[PDB]
């Protein structure tokens, strides 16, 4: 198996079948078998918020080239409550209400996979029952196109794509933060700035990353 | 990770960690709610 | 068998079965027997509306008066209000459809005429109601059935043309038809935009926003201009 | 049998016996038979009293306006609420309560133990062997119906009332939404049915 | 069987025996049997007061604020602390205490000895009883319910009692903050749901 840092062998505990398992645990935090399935969900969740976050940053940025007046991802928080029309408290506290429902629901299917779709949440049996893997609910709502139902050999082949596209969305979304704190400008602005004058726009020239 | 937990469960560890959770909390309660002589508020 | 890509290797779950299956599943949505049956109806539904729709616009322009289609205002004018029609549109299509949709999910139960009984037909194919709907039968064979998709699957694909062309080119379907044959090497929206490194041109949408209809906003913006070529 | 939604899931407990079961219980309500039975008479009683009621408030529109025959006023079945009449409310309401309560306890006390009691009054006795809890044969049905069409008949009654019930709720929505009356709205719509709708005239912006 | 949250516990000492039991006792107050017996009654007595009591708050203020018809004297439920008229709060209070405490010690000494609060000789007259444990029945069920819907009726008492208790606490905390009446707190939210919410005022607003 094509491990990272070729020439070594994977940590002996995880050689197993996990989508996108390259044998990378250099601090050995999967050593607890009970805890590993908790990290596998932890990644899957971050990978899914990443891939939504990245597009959510780039598109309003890319939208701004043609005009169309959007903000950058930073200071899009202000611009909305600048124009407001609903208070900040009501919004953040509707978050915690609706959002906390899903997560605290998402959790007790991880704890005990049987419940959450036994029934008696507005019916909806088998939509929430979960398909048995850690971070994959499946079902009617979460899976409207009925994918991950037919051929499994094609499914396991998506589960790999999802992670590998997720691990990249995270590692890019670390760039959006870091290259904002330095250049103080949007992600697609930088993607033009370096594509225009690559030589003087590079990382060493932001005056922050390379202090003197 | 098995054995790292069991060590973190030793008596002096929790004694440190859990007091530093009170200590910190009791410190910050005095940051926002300063000088509490009587329960009057 | 003939395929979309003559050298291709059709996916496993799809072999020589459904009417007009050329082996096209990049995403493999047909591997699920239940859902593919659903999707099987949609392809007909989306097709059969688009066909009748694309033939609408074309006739709507060439033989008919010429206003490319954003028009509320007509020469059939606006005979009974709007909210008048939409009222009757809902209840009309509601019965029409939740009726047919049930023959999809639980087949055959609907074949009876509700008022009296001439019925319809045996259970046939959920998306091909026989009898009263298909009396004439121009071709006698399911060759004609494969003949229906290949028309629709083009028309649906053709319809998207009418939108985008009428976005920036701001002209009807057959207007730009003749406009192309006159100086063909112009107006490809290949010529009309570049976006290379450095330079990026894009043609601006020739239809505006805020179209005034009976004192109502109707924002009606263009479709994702920012990403246009 | 015919159902409301042809080719439906046809609940168990609704296997058609009762007069007019079309297999409609979307809320899985009334599985247990006793509450079903109780409801069976509700729709019965609660349906009858709508027929006469709907006809009741519909009368003032036909007489007072269409022919203006011997005007009773009765505007939009509203001023009937506040009207001179004769007796005060205090006299009048508490008088219907005691009158109706007699008949209501009687009706209930039949259904409590269905096969028993009620029947014979004072003033001697009646005793038309009253059997069906929902329908009583005797003084209540004098011209001697239940003539052998019941199945073919009960359904005709059950189905009229439901629509009298449903049309009743119209009035309460007819009213509070618009403020005009049953024939006021029935005529107003037919003036310009395309510009007169709930979508039209319940859009006040 | 319904659970408070579908994925957790149903603690060992608690099975689904009694009605209104969804398996929620985090602090594990009831464990030994002779206690759980007690609290079950402590719930209903609360659940019963809360239901009746809340309607004392809800409806009178509702009438006044739902129209001119019969405006409630004493205004909002916390403005009825004033308007005693006839008798002084010193006496009228200790008339209550003496009067209630007669009935409610009778209620306890029944829970202590279940069969008969009072057997026929003592407490002259009265003593009809006809009493099952946990519910009085007897006098207190005049229309003669427990006709075979009991189990359901039991579920319908608790589940409404559970809510009126919880809903009562809102009346307290709301009025303690917004200084308005419930329908004032009601409609003002229903008017504009966002700005009139909680957590925009005084309490989470500490942020
Ligand atoms: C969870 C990820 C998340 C990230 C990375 C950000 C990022 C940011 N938000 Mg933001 N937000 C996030 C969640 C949310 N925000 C908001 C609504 C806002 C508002 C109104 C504002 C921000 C602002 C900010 C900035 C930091 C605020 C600050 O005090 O910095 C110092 C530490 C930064 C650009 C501020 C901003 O726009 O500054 C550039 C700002 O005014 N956010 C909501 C809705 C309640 C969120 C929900 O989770
Ligand atoms: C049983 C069906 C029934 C219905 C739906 C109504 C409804 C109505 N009555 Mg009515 N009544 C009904 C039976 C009876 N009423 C009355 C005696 C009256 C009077 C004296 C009045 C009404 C009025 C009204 C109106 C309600 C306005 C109101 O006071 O609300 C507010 C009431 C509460 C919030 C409680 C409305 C037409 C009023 C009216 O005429 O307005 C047009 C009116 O003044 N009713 C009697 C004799 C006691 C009835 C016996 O069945
Ligand atoms: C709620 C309905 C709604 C409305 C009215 C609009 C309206 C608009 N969108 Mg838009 N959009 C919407 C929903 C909507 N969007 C949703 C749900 C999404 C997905 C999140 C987007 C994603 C989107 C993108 C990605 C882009 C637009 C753009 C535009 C503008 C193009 C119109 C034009 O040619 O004038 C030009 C615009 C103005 C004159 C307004 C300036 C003030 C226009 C203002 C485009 C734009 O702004 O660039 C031209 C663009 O690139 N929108
Ligand atoms: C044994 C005697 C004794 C007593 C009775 C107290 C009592 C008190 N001391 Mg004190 N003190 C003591 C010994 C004592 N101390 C000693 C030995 C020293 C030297 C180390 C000090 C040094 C000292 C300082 C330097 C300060 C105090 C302060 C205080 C007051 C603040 C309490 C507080 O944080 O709010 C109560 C805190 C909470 C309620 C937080 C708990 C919140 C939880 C979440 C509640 C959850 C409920 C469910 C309190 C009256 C502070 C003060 O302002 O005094 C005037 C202060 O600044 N003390
Ligand atoms: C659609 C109307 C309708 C119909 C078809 C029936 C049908 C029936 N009812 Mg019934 N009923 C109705 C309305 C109706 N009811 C209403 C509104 C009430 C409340 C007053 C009752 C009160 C009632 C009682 C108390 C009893 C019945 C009984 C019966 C059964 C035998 C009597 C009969 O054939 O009536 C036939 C009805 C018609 C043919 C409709 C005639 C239309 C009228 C005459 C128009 C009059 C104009 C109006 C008054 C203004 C039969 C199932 C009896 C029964 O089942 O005993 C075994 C019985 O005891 N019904
Ligand atoms: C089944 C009997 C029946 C009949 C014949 C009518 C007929 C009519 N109603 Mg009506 N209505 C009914 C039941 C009925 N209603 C019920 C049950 C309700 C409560 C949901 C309403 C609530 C209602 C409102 C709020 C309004 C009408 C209005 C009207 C008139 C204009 C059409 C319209 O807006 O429809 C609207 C009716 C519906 C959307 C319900 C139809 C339900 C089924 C499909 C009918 C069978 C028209 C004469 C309007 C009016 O007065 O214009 C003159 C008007 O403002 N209706
Ligand atoms: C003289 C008056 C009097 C007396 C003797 C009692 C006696 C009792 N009440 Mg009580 N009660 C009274 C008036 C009285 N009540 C009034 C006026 C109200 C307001 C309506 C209540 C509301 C009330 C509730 C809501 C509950 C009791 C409960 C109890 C019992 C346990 C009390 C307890 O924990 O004490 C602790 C000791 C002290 C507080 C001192 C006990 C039998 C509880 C009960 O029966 O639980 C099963 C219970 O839940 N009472
Ligand atoms: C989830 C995520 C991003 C989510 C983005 C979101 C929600 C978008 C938010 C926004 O749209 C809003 C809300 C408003 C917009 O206007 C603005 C923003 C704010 C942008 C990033 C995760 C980012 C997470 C990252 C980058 C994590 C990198 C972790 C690494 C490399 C860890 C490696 C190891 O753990 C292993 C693998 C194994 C161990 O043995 C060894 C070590 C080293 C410990
Ligand atoms: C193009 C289209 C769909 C194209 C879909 C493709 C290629 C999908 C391919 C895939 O799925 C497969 C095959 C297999 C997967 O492995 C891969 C993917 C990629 C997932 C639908 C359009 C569908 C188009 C539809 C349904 C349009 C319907 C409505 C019409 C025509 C009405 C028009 C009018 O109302 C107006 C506009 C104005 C009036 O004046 C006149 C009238 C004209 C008539
Ligand atoms: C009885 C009735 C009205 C009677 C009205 C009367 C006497 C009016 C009298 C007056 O007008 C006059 C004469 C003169 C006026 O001046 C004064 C008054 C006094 C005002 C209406 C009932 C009206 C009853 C109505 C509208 C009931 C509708 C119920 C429906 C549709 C329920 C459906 C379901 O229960 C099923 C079927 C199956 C479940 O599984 C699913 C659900 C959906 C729960
Ligand atoms: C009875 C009650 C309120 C009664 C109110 C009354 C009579 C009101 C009277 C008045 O209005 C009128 C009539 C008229 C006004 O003019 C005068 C007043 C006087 C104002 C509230 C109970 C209120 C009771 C409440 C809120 C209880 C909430 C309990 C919760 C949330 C959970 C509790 C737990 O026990 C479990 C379930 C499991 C354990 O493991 C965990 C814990 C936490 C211990």
């Amino acid at each position: 198996r094509p491990v990272w840092y070729p020439g070594n062998s994977p940590p002996e505990w995880l050689d197993g079948s996990l989508p996108g398992d390259y044998g990378y645990d250099p601090l050995g935090l999967a050593s607890d078998p009970e805890m590993l399935k908790w990290w596998v969900q932890a990644e899957l969740v971050h990978g899914r918020w990443a891939m939504l976050g990245t597009v959510g940053m780039i598109v309003p940025g890319v939208a701004a080239r043609a005009g169309g007046d959007f903000p950058q991802w930073y200071d899009a928080g202000k611009v909305y409550i600048e124009n407001s029309s609903i208070p900040f408290g009501a919004l953040l506290m509707t978050q915690v209400l609706m959002m906390g429902w899903s997560e605290m629901m998402r959790y007790y299917e991880f704890v005990s996979p049987g419940s959450q779709g036994t029934g008696s949440f507005m019916g909806f049996t088998e939509a929430f029952a979960g398909t048995g893997e850690n971070g994959y609910p499946g079902g009617r709502f979460f899976d409207p196109f009925g994918l991950a139902k037919g051929d499994p050999a094609k499914l396991q082949e998506y589960k790999v794509k999802e992670i590998k596209n997720g691990r990249l969305a995270m590692f890019s979304c670390l760039g959006y933060y870091a290259q904002y704190a330095a250049t103080g400008k949007g992600p697609v602005d930088n993607w033009f700035d370096h594509i225009a004058d690559p030589f003087h726009n590079t990382c060493a020239t932001n005056g922050v990353s390379v202090p003197f | 990770m098995q054995n790292l937990k069991i060590y973190l469960s030793t008596a002096p560890v929790i004694a440190f960690i859990w007091l530093s959770l009170l200590s910190s909390l009791i410190i910050e309660v005095n940051r926002f709610f300063p000088d509490p002589l009587i329960f009057a508020f | 068998r003939p395929l979309w890509l003559p050298g291709s290797t059709p996916p496993a779950h799809l072999d020589g079965s459904m009417t007009g299956d050329f082996g096209w599943d990049p995403l493999g949505l047909g591997a699920n027997p239940e859902a593919m049956t659903w999707f099987r109806e949609a392809e007909l539904q989306n097709g059969r509306w688009a066909m009748m729709g694309v033939f609408g616009i074309l006739v709507q322009e060439l033989v008919k008066p010429d206003v490319f289609w954003y028009d509320a205002p007509t020469k059939i004018d606006l005979p009974f209000n709007i909210i008048g029609i939409v009222a009757f549109q809902a209840f009309a299509m509601h019965y029409v459809e939740i009726r047919r949709w049930q023959d999809l999910r639980k087949p055959g139960s609907v074949n009876k005429d509700p008022i009296f009984s001439n019925y319809s037909l045996p259970e046939h194919e959920p998306g091909y109601p026989g009898g009263i709907f298909a009396p004439f039968v121009p071709g006698d064979i399911e060759e004609l059935k494969l003949k229906e998709l290949k028309n629709a699957r083009l028309s649906m694909l053709a319809f998207v043309g009418f939108v985008m062309q009428a976005q920036i080119t701001g002209k009807g379907p057959i207007a730009c038809w003749t406009d192309h044959l006159a100086d063909p090497f112009g107006t490809t929206i290949f010529s009309k935009a570049v976006i290379t490194l450095g330079g990026a041109v894009k043609p601006t949408c020739q239809i505006p926003d805020h179209v005034a209809f009976q004192g109502i906003d109707i924002p009606t913006p263009c479709f994702f201009e920012g990403f246009w070529p | 049998r015919p159902i409301w939604l042809p080719g439906a899931d046809v609940p168990e407990w609704l296997d058609g016996t009762i007069p007019g079961d079309f297999g409609y219980d979307p809320l899985k309500l009334g599985k247990d038979p006793e509450t079903l039975k109780w409801y069976v008479q509700a729709e019965l009683v609660h349906g009858r009293f709508a027929m006469m009621g709907l006809v009741g408030m519909l009368v003032p529109e036909l007489l007072t306006n269409a022919g203006i025959g011997l005007p009773a006023k009765g505007t939009e079945w509203f001023n009937a609420g506040a009207a001179p009449m004769f007796a005060p409310t205090g006299v009048l309401f508490a008088m219907q309560f005691l009158l109706m309560g007699w008949a209501e306890i009687r009706r209930y006390q039949d259904f409590k133990n269905p096969g028993s009691v009620n029947v014979d009054p004072i003033f001697g006795g009646k005793l038309p062997d009253g059997n069906i809890p929902g329908y009583p044969g005797g003084i209540f049905d004098p011209f001697g119906f239940a003539k052998g069409d019941v199945d073919s008949l009960k359904l005709k009654e059950v189905k009229n009332g439901r629509l009298a019930m449903f049309a009743t709720l119209g009035f309460y929505c007819q009213a509070v939404v618009t403020g005009k009356g049953p024939i006021a709205c029935w005529t107003s719509h037919l003036a310009d049915p395309w510009a007169n709708n709930v979508w039209s005239i319940e859009l006040a912006k």
